This record gives C-alpha cells, structure tokens and sequence, in this order.
C-alpha cells in the first residue's frame, strides 16, 4: 500500500505524461515557426507545400 | 520615525548599509563581497574612461591601445588599473567562491543566492574574454579564433552560429566592434544581477564561520562593518597600487604588445592567466564537442553543489576530512590553472586528466561521500550504546 | 428595492448563452491574436 | 539532508556490533576531539543547522530550560570566536556533558514526516 | 427497510420502522419557494409560521401533537408527529387544519401577529445570520431573473405587502391534489395509513398547479455585499451543477466529498486526507469550508462556502480551492475517489438513516414528489460503488473545467479581487 | 463541445498557434510578393531584363 514517490508520484508522472508528449511536440512546432530563415534548416523545412 | 527609515529611496540605503543585522562572529572573509563591489565599480568607471579614447576598428584598435597609454595625460594609470583590476577582480571573485564552498553558504536557504552568483561568475568571464579581445594582440586574435573554433563543434549547427557570431569568415572588423559592444554592454547586466544576489541575500541574512544560526547576537552594519570593510579596501587599494605601479605588466602575457596577425600563429597560445584551469579542463578532453560539454559542465557543476552535501552541520569548519578534501580541491584547481599554462607533452596531458577527474570526483563522489562518513562519526562517538 | 432584485442586464446579455460558443469564439479570437503575435515575434 | 533515522540506523549498526564499535569508536572519538567544537564551549546538538522546518519543531518541542541553556552556549560561542580565543579549559565541554539531548525531539519529528508523507501517498487494499 | 407507495389523487408513501418509538404524519407539497413571483415573495414562510401559529400550536399540543414545517426551493412540508398510538388523531387535525377549514387560522389578528413575527425573522437573519446570507445571494445571483433565484425567506420589501388574499390565492393554485404526497414516516404501518385515509376523506382540492414560463438557467455573475464593520469574510463561490434526475448525480456529490469540508479549530479536522490542506494550513488562510453539491428539480449548484478571518490573503485562498478544483479534471488518484467513496456513503447513510422521522418525512417527500418513487439507500451504495475516476474526470471536463462561476461575499472582502482572475483560475493554462 | 476539446488542453491551442502561425508566414510572405510584383508590373528588373533582349 506505498508508493514510487519523490514528492512527485508515478501515478501524477503517468498523470501529466500524455499531456508531456503534447508539449514537447507544440515545442517543436514552435521552434518550426521561430526557425525558418535560416538556410541550414531548409534542407529539412520546405518538403510538401510551402516552396 | 527616523528619515533613513521613513524616505522611500533612503530606506534601502538603510535596510541594506546601514541598519543590516549582521552576525557578530564573521571574520575578514565576509569582506570579499564589499570588496567586489569595489572593484567592479574600479572596472566600470575606469572602462568609461578609458573607453573616450578608444576606437574600436580592426585596423585602428591597437594604435588607440597606444594612443592612451602614451597620448592620453594619465593613461597609462586608467589601463594598468583596468587590466590589473580585472586581474584582482578575478582573485577576490575565487576568494569569494572558496569562501562560499568553505562555510556552507551554498546550502539552504540560500540556494537561489548560490545560482545567482554562478550566474555572475558566468558573466563576468563572458565580459573578461570579451574586453581582452578588444585589445587586438597576438593573443587576444588567436584567442578569439580558438574560442569560436571551439563554438564550431556543436553539430548540425555550428558552422553557421561561428559564422553569426565572426559576422564574417575569420575574426575580422565586425568581430572586434561587436565585442567592444558587448563588451561595454554585459557588465551592466553584471550590476542587474548584483542587485538581485543582494536581494536574495538580504531575505536571510548572512552566514557565519560557525555554521549556527546568528539571530541571537545581531550587531548593525553601521560604523562596525563599515569601519571593518574600510581596512580591507585601503589593504585591496595598497596591492593593486603595488601591481599597477611597480609591476603593472607581470601579470599580462608579453605577446599581446605584438599587433594581430591572421597569418603568424605564436608558439604557445594561452589564455590570461584565471581563465587557465577552464582551459586545462577543455584541452584534456580527445573530443571538441566533448570538450566544449566538459568545459561548461565545469560550472554547471557548481549549481549541483547544494544537492549532494549530505552534512547536516553546515560548513567547513568544525569538520576534518572534509576541511583536508577542501584543501585538496583549492591546490588541485591551482594545479589545473598551472597544468593549463604548460604545453600538450607528456606527461602534462595525463596529468591535465588526472586533475580533471579529481575536480569532478570532488565535486561528485568526494563531497557526499566523506560527509556521510562524517555525519556517522559524529554519531557514534559521542551516543554509547 | 430589495438586494435580491438584480437590475436591468437584459440589453447587453446574449439570447443564447450555449457555453461552448461564447468560449469558443472567444478562443478563436485570443488565438488569432497569439497567432499574428508569434509570427510578429519571428 | 541526512534523514536522521539513517545516521541512527547505521550508527546502531556499528555499535551493536562488537568488531566494528572496537574499531571505529576510538577513530570517532579522536574525530570528536579533533573536530574542536568543544573548545568554543559547545554541544553537537547545538551544532546541527535548524533552518529547516523540521528541525524548527524539534526545536519548538524543546524545554525551556534546555532551550535557554543553547541560547547561551550560542552567544559565548558567538563571543568566543569574535575574539579569536578559545574558551578557558576549566569551560571547555567534557566528554560526558556532550549529550545528545536533542537528538530524540529530531528522530520524533523524522517519524512523524515519514508517517505523513506515507500516508499521503498510499494506494487502497482492493 | 422498504418503501412503499400506493395513489388516489392523492400519493401515500410510508417508511414503517418498527423500532423507532414515534410515527411522523404529514402532507408534502410540491410547490416550493421556486413557485413566487418576486411580488409575494415569502408567503410560504408566511404558510409555515401560521401553521406553527401559536393557537394552532395549542391545540396541537393539547393532544399530545408536535407541529413542524419546512420550506425550500422545491418543497413545502407540514409534518404533525406523535406517538404511534394517536395516527388517526394525527391525521384528523391535519384535516381540520389545512382542509377543513383556514378562516380561522386566517384570522385578522392571527395574521398581524404572524406577519409581525416573520417580519422580525426575516430582519434577524438579513442583519446577523451571515453565512446563510451569502448563500442565499448566491442562489440570487447565480440564477437571477428565474423564479429559482427567490430565498425561501423572503424579502423585507415583498413580505410587508402581503395580505391574506395573497396567502389565499397561493393557497388555492398550489396546494392542491396532484400537487401533494401524503407522508408517513416513523411507527406507522403503510396499510394502517391508508385505511384511515380512506376511513375520512382528506381531499385537498381539485389540483394544478400553475407552470413557469420560465425555466432555471445559471448565470455566471458575483455580488458583492461588502460591510467593513464585520470580523470576517464570508464568501460562497460555485459553478452550475447537476439537478435531480441526473446520470451525474452521485458523481457530483463525490466530486464535492473528495474536498470534503474543514474546521481550522477542531483537532480531528485538520487531520483529513485532503491535499488542499497541506496548501491552507501553512498560514492560516481560512476558519473553515464546506464543499456542496445542491441538487435542485430544474438545476443545480456545486461549489464551496467558506469563512475567513485573514482578509489580506483570501486571493490565496480562492487560488489554491480553484487549482484543486482543476486537479479533478487531470490527475484526481484513485485513493481520492476510495476515500470520497466511504465517506460519502458515511454522510449519506447519517442523512437518510437518522433516527430522527420528520427528516425522513421531508427526504421522502421530497423525492417521491420529484422522482415518483423513492430510491433505496442499497441501491444508492450500488451506483457509488459504480463511480470511477475516468467517470469523476468526465464528469470535471464537463461541469469544471473552464466554466463560468457565481460568487457571492459579505465582510471584509475587499482583498478577494475581480471576477476576471477568479474566472481565469478555473483552468490552469499548464495543461 | 465539438470544438471545445480542441481548445480544451493549453498543449494543443498552443500548438494550434504555432502551426498556424508558421503557415501564415509562408502564405503571406507568398501572397504579398506576388501582389507587389503584380502591382508595380513593367517596373521591375525582370521585366527589363525581358525587354532588353540583347
Ligand atoms: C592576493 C590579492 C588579493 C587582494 C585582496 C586584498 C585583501 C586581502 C584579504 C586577505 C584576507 O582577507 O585574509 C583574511 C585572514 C583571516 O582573518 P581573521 O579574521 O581569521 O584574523 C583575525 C585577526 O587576527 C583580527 O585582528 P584585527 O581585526 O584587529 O586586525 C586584522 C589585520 C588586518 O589584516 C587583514 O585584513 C588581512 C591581512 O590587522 C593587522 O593587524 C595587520 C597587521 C599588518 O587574515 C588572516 O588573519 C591570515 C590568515 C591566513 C590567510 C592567508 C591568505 C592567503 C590567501
Ligand atoms: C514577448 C512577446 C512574445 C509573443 C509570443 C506569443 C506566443 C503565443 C501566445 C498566445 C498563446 O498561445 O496563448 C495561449 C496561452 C493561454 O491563453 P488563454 O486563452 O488566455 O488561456 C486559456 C487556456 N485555455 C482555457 C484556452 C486552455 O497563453 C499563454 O501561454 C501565455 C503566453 C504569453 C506570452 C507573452
Ligand atoms: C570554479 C570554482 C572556483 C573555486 C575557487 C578555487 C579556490 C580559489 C583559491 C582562493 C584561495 C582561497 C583559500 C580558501 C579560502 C577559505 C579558507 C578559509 O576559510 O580560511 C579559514 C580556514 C579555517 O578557519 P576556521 O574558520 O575553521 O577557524 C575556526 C576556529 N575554530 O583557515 C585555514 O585553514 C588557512 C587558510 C589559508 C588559505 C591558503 C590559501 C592558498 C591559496 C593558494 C596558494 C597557491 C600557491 C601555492
Ligand atoms: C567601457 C566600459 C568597460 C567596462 C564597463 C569594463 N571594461 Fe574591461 N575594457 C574596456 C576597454 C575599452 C578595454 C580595452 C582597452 C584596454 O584593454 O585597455 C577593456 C579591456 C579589458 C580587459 C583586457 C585588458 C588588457 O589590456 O589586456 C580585461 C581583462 C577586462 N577589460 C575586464 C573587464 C571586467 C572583468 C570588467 C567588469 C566586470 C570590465 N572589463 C568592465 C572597457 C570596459
Ligand atoms: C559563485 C559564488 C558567488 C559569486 C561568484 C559571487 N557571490 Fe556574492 N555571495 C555569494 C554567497 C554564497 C554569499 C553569502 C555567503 C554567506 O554569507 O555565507 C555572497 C554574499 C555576498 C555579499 C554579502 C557580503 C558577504 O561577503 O557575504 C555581497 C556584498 C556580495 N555577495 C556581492 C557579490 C558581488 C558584487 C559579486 C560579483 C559581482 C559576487 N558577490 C559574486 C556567492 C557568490
Ligand atoms: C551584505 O551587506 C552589504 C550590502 O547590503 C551592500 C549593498 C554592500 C555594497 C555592495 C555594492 C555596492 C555592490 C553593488 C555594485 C553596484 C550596484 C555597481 C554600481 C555601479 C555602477 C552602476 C557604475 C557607476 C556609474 C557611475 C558612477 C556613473 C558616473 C560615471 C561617469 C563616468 C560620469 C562621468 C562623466 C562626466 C561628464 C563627468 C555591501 O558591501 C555589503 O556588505 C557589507
Ligand atoms: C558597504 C558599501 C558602502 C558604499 C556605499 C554605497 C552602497 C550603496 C548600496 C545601495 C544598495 C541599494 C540597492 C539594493 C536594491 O536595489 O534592492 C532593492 C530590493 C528591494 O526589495 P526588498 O529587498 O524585498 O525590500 C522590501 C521591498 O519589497 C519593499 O517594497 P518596495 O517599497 O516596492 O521596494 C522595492 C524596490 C524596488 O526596487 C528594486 C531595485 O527592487
Ligand atoms: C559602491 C562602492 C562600494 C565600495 C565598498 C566600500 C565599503 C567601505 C565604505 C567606507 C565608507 C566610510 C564611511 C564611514 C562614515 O561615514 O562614518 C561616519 C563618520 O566617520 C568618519 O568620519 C570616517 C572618517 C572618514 C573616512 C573616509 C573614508 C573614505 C575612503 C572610502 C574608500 C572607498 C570608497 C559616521 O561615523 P559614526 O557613526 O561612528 O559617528
Ligand atoms: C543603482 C540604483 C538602482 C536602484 C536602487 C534604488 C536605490 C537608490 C539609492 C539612492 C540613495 C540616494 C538617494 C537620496 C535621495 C533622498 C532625497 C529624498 O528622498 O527627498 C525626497 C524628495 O526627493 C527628490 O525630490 C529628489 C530625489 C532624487 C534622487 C536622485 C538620486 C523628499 O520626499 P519625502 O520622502 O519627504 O516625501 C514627502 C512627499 N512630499
């Protein structure tokens, strides 16, 4: 009847978890936005439809 | 009630100089804080200064260098304090350092006042590189071509961020003027984060060389720490009076009377002389990328200090093993800095290792070990069981 | 007058409240703002 | 940050232990009195640094007495290391007034934050 | 226990338990303080006090009868108890009282000596019963311009226009046939009152009720009863919750169980296995709360009263409730729900299973009016042990989770802020 | 409801903004190019470049 705590618990890390992986890809989408300009991610940036 | 206290702008004055409760038992250690304040005012007003004559092409910077020492009327005291200063602003600013790992101060409460000076101690190596490149000797040239080169390792990226900031192909015009203004610019953000150390000070008060609490016997700031600062910055003025006026040049590196030139590499490139353990530290990592981590983590290592010391008595002082450890780490960071100053020979590469480890080690595996070891041996010898 | 009697908000109240409309328009509209701002700040 | 149930139980450990208490309690005393705490006129549980909350409840739980006592042996500390002496040897703290009389308000108040934070994370017997 | 109810017109519905040493018998209407125009405003308390009218009490008690009355949103109630040997004597002076005749309980000096007495009431609990205040301006605010934002009370500035036409008139359109459940509660058995009920006649009135035009809608809105002459601040504060008939009805009850209720003075209080405590106990933020979950016939109201002497940090106050509030809504644990699971069926097996009848005749005709039958506390113990947390987080999403509020305080509250900080806390904006 | 959970979580209206906000750059930069070349057409260096055929 314990748990895997260290004032953080495993059940609110499960908890916040697949919100976790939400923030890191609105992150990314951010550092999309905020990258573009700089050549050197061109290679990657334009693929589909913005060129 | 009094107008020191009742005025808005004097009531700072008051709570932080004049009416601070200190604890009575600090000894001169606790001056080195006063003392770089000092300084740095020294280095601010002297960089004014000496900046109205300053002139900050690539062509033009180390005839301008000249033009103070030798035109300007008094010149040569505003650059011999300006670069022995920042000299002495260095060694008063690892004094206070050592005072810091020395007593416990990093510990709680007083985490947030620990970041905010490894923040300062980041800042003000950022402004020392940046306002020796300004000069535009052999040194401060290939200095700057090293660090950058050094910035070139991150991958995927790098080229272009060495490229942003050369603002060109090679440490050209564009480099030298934007680190004059960077120069002129980060040490007001030095004074911004000062003032937050001290409010992140003053929400608990000083440590004292004992490791107990000092809210029992409270003595003021004024006339009593006044007075006790007064002798340490007329002792601080006499040895910077004596290392600007009788030796002003001991310190510095002679090569950087030599003009810039791209195309002549020296025979040792080193930088000054405080920036020499960091420089140890990154020349003994086999890796560029590696070496760059390595040389941040150096710092970064010094936020992960307040989570690792399992002391429950706070500081230094009445403790053994952890005293004689500290010593250690003090002649192990000056054999770092000396490691530093030698050449890429054997045996100096295996020892720039050694001494790499045992920096990290002491940071690391040192700290929490010997301070469990000390906590249980201060258990049982005094509980009979 | 009583303190249990509300006054008169009946010309400025919406006919149909229908709590997902009023907060998603107003969403769409503090997101269009973050929008046009994040492409400013770029 | 040591958790003092752990430093009791590991110095339980060494003490109910006859090799080990034979080897190392002699190192530990010589520690002791090396350490130099005595000679400014102090206790080892006056030692211990109280800014944090639970040892400010042991310190509240504190007689009045006692606590009066430390405040003293504070301020001739304070006094003491001012001056840059040290305390006489008739007021040096002996070896047998060196009594850890703080030590079981801490150990109280470590069971009793072990025993919240337990029970604040506890699942349910299904 | 069993519940049983049986119709002719009128609808009998009994709870006999044969242990107890009364028996309560009384008629419960179906109108309630949500049938008012704000015009005759209090003219069921008028009711309830000339029913407990002191000759009416006096011949009550020469029997050996004691008289009780309720009124609330939905329901009225006049409940006359004794013991189990005098039902017939019960129910012949209920008859007498309301059906046979109201002329002379009506009287004019009966009437001006009652209307003086509710008159004082209404004015003792406006000036001094606080917290009761403030949530009845919290139904007068979170439901406003709807008949179920009137208090029960009744106002000062309505109640003194009342006349008797007014109570005859009420009289006539809500007291009424279909309108009332007939109650037995205590040591009575359900044949035994059926066969007296039958032995007379009892009928009430032809029947029907007036139906509003207008049904109940919450309204997101504060008021604010400032008053600096006040030791504390008292401040009720909650979202629109979930009526009666409603699949979310024991989920909102355990959603406001989980934050359960405090007293800052009591011992055993601050004790509780609440993660709101740990937040409110460090500076003494407030006295004491309670979190409720109202359940009225058209809406409901779920969200928390509270009372507190530290008015510099009452913002906290409001900041940590309302982070917890949003804790249902992501990452309320499970051992959260299995503890609001055992002492919600603890509350509601105190509130149903008191020992005490004319409670049970007010619960038992409430819901027998509302629901048509009663629902046993078995099967209540079935659908709470359904509850999990995926249901509580639905359920949050839906009802909590960045939804519009109603506030109402009184005292000292000029450290709680504006709506618009209070509103925007009710999401996180880190989920 | 339909759209409220597309709102609901930060993670996602943030995210909603940066995608946004990235295919506004591209569309706007295009479109205001091409209006102001379309704008000022005769004027521009490819124009004369195309004219001066020599
Ligand atoms: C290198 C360039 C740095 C430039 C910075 C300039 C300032 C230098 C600061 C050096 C320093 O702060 O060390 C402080 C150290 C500890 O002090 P303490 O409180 O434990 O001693 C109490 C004193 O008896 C009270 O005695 P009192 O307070 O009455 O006078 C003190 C002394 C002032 O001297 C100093 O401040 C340090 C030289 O007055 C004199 O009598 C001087 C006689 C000529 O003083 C000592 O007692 C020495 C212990 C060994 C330290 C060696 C340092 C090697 C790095
Ligand atoms: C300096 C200028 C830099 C400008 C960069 C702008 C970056 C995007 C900002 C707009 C944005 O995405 O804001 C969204 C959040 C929340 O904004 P909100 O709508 O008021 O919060 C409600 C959250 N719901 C209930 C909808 C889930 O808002 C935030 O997270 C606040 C960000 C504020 C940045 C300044
Ligand atoms: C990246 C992070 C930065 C790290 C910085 C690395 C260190 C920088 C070097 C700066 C030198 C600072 C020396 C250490 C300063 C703290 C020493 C100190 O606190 O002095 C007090 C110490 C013990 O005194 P107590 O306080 O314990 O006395 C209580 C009485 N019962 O008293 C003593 O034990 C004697 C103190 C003598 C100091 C010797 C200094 C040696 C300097 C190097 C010499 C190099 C040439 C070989
Ligand atoms: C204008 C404001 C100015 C400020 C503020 C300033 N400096 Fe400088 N500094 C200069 C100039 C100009 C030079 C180049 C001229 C020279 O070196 O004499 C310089 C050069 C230097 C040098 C190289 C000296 C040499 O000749 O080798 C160092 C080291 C240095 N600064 C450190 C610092 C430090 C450390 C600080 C403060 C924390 C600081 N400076 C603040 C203007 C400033
Ligand atoms: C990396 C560590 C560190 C650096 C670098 C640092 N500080 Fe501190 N400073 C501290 C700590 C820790 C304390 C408090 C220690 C204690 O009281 O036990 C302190 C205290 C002070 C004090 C109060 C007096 C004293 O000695 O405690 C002053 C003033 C001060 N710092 C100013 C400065 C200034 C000015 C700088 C440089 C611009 C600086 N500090 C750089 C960590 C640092
Ligand atoms: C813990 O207790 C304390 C404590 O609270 C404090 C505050 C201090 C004091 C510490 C400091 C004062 C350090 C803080 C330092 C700063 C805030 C730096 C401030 C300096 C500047 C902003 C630069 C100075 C700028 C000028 C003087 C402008 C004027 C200059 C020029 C060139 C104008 C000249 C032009 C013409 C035309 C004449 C302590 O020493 C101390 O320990 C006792
Ligand atoms: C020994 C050396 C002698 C040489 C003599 C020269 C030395 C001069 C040193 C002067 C030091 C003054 C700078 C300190 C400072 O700027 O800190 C201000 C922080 C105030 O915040 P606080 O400490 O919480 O005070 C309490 C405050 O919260 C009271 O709230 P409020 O009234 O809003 O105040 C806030 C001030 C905002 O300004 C800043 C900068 O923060
Ligand atoms: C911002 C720069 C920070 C530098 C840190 C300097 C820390 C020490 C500051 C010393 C200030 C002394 C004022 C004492 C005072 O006014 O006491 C006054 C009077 O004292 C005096 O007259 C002292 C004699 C004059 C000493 C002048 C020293 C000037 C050199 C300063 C060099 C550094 C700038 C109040 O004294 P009383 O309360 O005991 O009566
Ligand atoms: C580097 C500083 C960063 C920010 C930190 C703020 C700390 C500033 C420390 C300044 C200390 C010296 C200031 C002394 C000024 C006291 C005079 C005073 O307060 O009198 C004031 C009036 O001040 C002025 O008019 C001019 C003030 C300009 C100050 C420019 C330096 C008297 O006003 P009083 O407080 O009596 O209020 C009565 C309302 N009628």
């Amino acid at each position: 009847t314990g748990l895997h705590f260290g004032r953080l618990s495993l059940r609110s890390l499960t908890a916040y978890a697949p919100n976790l992986m939400l923030w890191g890809g609105a992150s990314m989408l951010g550092l999309f936005v905020f990258t573009e300009g700089w050549p050197k991610f061109q290679d990657t940036l334009y693929k589909k439809i913005p060129l | 009630m009094a107008f020191r206290k009742s005025n808005v702008y004097l009531s700072l004055v008051n709570s932080y100089i004049i009416d601070s409760p200190q604890p009575s038992s600090i000894n001169y250690w606790w001056n080195m804080g006063s003392l770089l304040g000092l300084c740095l005012v020294i280095q601010i007003v002297t960089g004014i200064f000496m900046a109205m004559h300053y002139s900050s092409n690539i062509e033009l910077a180390f005839s301008s260098v000249e033009h103070i020492m030798r035109d300007v009327h008094n010149g040569y005291i505003l650059r011999y304090l300006h670069a022995n200063g920042a000299s002495f602003f260095f060694m008063v600013m690892f004094m206070h350092m050592a005072k810091g790992l020395y007593y416990g101060s990093y510990r709680s409460p007083r985490v947030t006042l620990w970041n905010v000076g490894v923040i300062i101690f980041i800042l003000t190596i950022a402004t020392a590189f940046l306002g020796y490149c300004c000069v535009y000797g052999q040194m401060s040239h290939w200095g700057a071509t090293v660090i950058t080169n050094l910035f070139s390792a991150i991958p995927f990226v790098g080229n272009d961020i060495v490229s942003w900031l050369w603002g060109g192909f090679s440490v050209s015009n564009p480099t030298i003027q934007r680190f004059f203004a960077l120069h002129y610019l980060v040490p007001f953000i030095i004074a911004a984060m000062v003032i937050m150390h001290l409010m992140a000070l003053h929400i608990h008060g000083s440590s004292n060389p004992l490791g107990i609490t000092g809210n029992l016997d409270r003595i003021p700031m004024h006339s009593y720490f006044i007075f006790k600062d007064l002798v340490t910055v007329f002792l601080f003025m006499l040895i910077l009076a004596l290392f600007v006026f009788y030796s002003p040049n001991t310190l510095g590196h002679p090569d950087n009377y030599i003009p810039g030139n791209p195309l002549v590499t020296p025979a040792s490139i080193v930088p000054e002389w405080y920036l020499l353990p960091f420089y140890a530290i990154l020349r003994s990592i086999p890796d560029k990328l590696l070496g760059v981590i390595t040389m941040f983590a150096a710092i970064l290592v010094l936020l992960v200090l307040p989570f690792t010391d399992r002391s429950v008595v706070r500081g230094n002082t009445f403790k053994v093993l952890s005293k004689f450890f500290f010593f250690i780490f003090v002649f192990n960071f000056v054999l770092l800095g000396q490691i530093g100053a030698c050449h890429v020979e054997v045996p100096y590469v295996l020892m720039g290792q050694i001494a790499t480890f045992i920096y990290f080690a002491y940071f690391l595996i040192i700290v929490p070990v010997i301070s469990t070891i000390e906590n249980v041996l201060f258990y049982i010898g005094r509980v009979n069981k | 007058k009583s303190t249990y009697r509300t006054p008169n908000f009946d010309d400025v109240l919406k006919e149909n409240n229908d709590a997902d409309k009023g907060r998603s328009y107003a969403y769409f509209m503090v997101g269009a703002m973050g929008l046009l701002s994040s492409a400013g700040a770029k | 940050p040591q958790s003092f149930t752990s430093i009791a139980r590991i110095g339980d450990y060494i003490l109910k232990s006859p090799v080990l208490s034979k080897l190392c309690v002699p190192v530990a005393n010589q520690f002791i009195n090396l350490a130099g705490y005595k000679k400014l006129g102090l206790k080892f549980d006056d030692l211990i640094a109280e800014e944090n909350p639970i040892m400010q409840t042991a310190l509240r739980r504190l007689p009045e007495d006692e606590s009066y006592a430390r405040a003293y042996r504070i301020i001739r500390a304070h006094q003491t290391e001012l001056t840059h002496h040290l305390l006489p040897r008739n007021e040096w703290i002996k070896a047998q007034e060196d009594v850890p009389y703080l030590l079981p308000y801490i150990l109280e108040a470590e069971a009793a934050a072990k025993e919240k934070d337990e029970l604040d994370n506890i699942e349910v017997s299904k | 226990a069993e519940v049983t109810q049986l119709s002719n017109g009128i609808v009998v519905a009994t709870e006999h338990n044969p242990s107890a040493h009364t028996a309560s018998v009384g008629v419960v209407f179906g109108s309630g303080a949500a049938n008012e125009n704000p015009y005759n405003n209090g003219v069921s308390n008028l009711w309830k006090n000339i029913f407990l009218s002191k000759e009416n009490s006096a011949v009550a008690a020469k029997e050996g009868l004691a008289l009780s009355s309720n009124i609330s949103r939905d329901f009225q109630s006049y409940i006359v108890s004794s013991l189990p040997g005098s039902t017939d004597k019960s129910l012949d002076f209920l008859n007498q009282s309301f059906i046979q005749q109201k002329a002379n309980l009506l009287s004019s000096s009966n009437f001006e000596a009652t209307k003086k007495s509710v008159l004082k009431q209404v004015q003792d609990f406006e000036e001094n019963d606080h917290p009761n205040r403030v949530l009845e301006h919290l139904h007068s605010t979170a439901f406003q311009n709807t008949p179920l934002s009137l208090p029960t009370r009744g106002t000062l500035e309505s109640l003194e226009n009342l006349v008797v036409a007014d109570l005859e008139s009420f009289a006539n359109n809500h007291f009424l046939n279909s309108n009332a459940v007939v109650v037995g509660t205590g040591n009575i058995k359900h044949e035994d009152l059926v066969n007296s009920i039958e032995s007379k006649n009892l009928s009430l009135q032809t029947g029907t009720k007036p139906v509003l035009k207008k049904k109940a809608a919450f309204l997101g809105s504060e008021v604010r009863l400032r008053d600096d002459t006040l030791p504390k601040a008292w401040i009720s504060l909650a979202v629109e919750g979930e009526p009666v008939n409603s699949p979310n009805y024991f989920v909102a009850k355990l959603a406001a169980q989980i934050f359960g209720s405090y007293n800052a003075f009591e011992p055993a209080s601050r004790l509780q296995g609440i993660k709101l405590l740990d937040n409110i106990q460090e500076y003494q933020l407030c006295d004491n709360f309670n979190h409720f979950s109202l359940s009225y016939k058209d809406s409901g109201l779920w969200g928390f009263s509270t009372a507190t002497r530290n008015v510099t940090m009452i913002d906290d106050l409001i900041h940590f409730t309302l982070k917890q509030w949003n804790r249902l809504t992501i990452s309320v644990t499970d051992t959260e729900v299995e503890r609001a699971k055992s002492l919600l069926k603890l509350q509601l097996g105190q509130l149903y299973e008191s020992g005490n009848p004319v409670n049970d005749a007010n619960l038992l005709g409430a819901e027998v009016l509302i629901k048509g039958s009663k629902l046993s506390l078995g099967e209540a113990f079935k659908k709470i042990d359904a509850i999990t947390v995926k249901d509580v987080k639905a359920w949050a999403g839906k009802r909590l989770w960045d939804q519009d509020i109603a506030i109402a305080g009184t005292g000292q509250i000029e450290g709680l802020l504006d709506y618009m900080r209070i509103r925007s806390d009710m999401s996180m904006m880190r989920w | 409801s339909l759209y409220k959970t597309f709102f609901k979580r930060n993670a996602v209206f943030v995210g909603t903004i940066f995608a946004g906000a990235f295919v506004f750059q591209t569309v706007f930069d295009t479109a205001i190019t091409s209006w102001y070349e379309n704008h000022n057409k005769g004027k521009l260096w490819k124009d004369v470049k195309a004219r001066i055929a020599a």
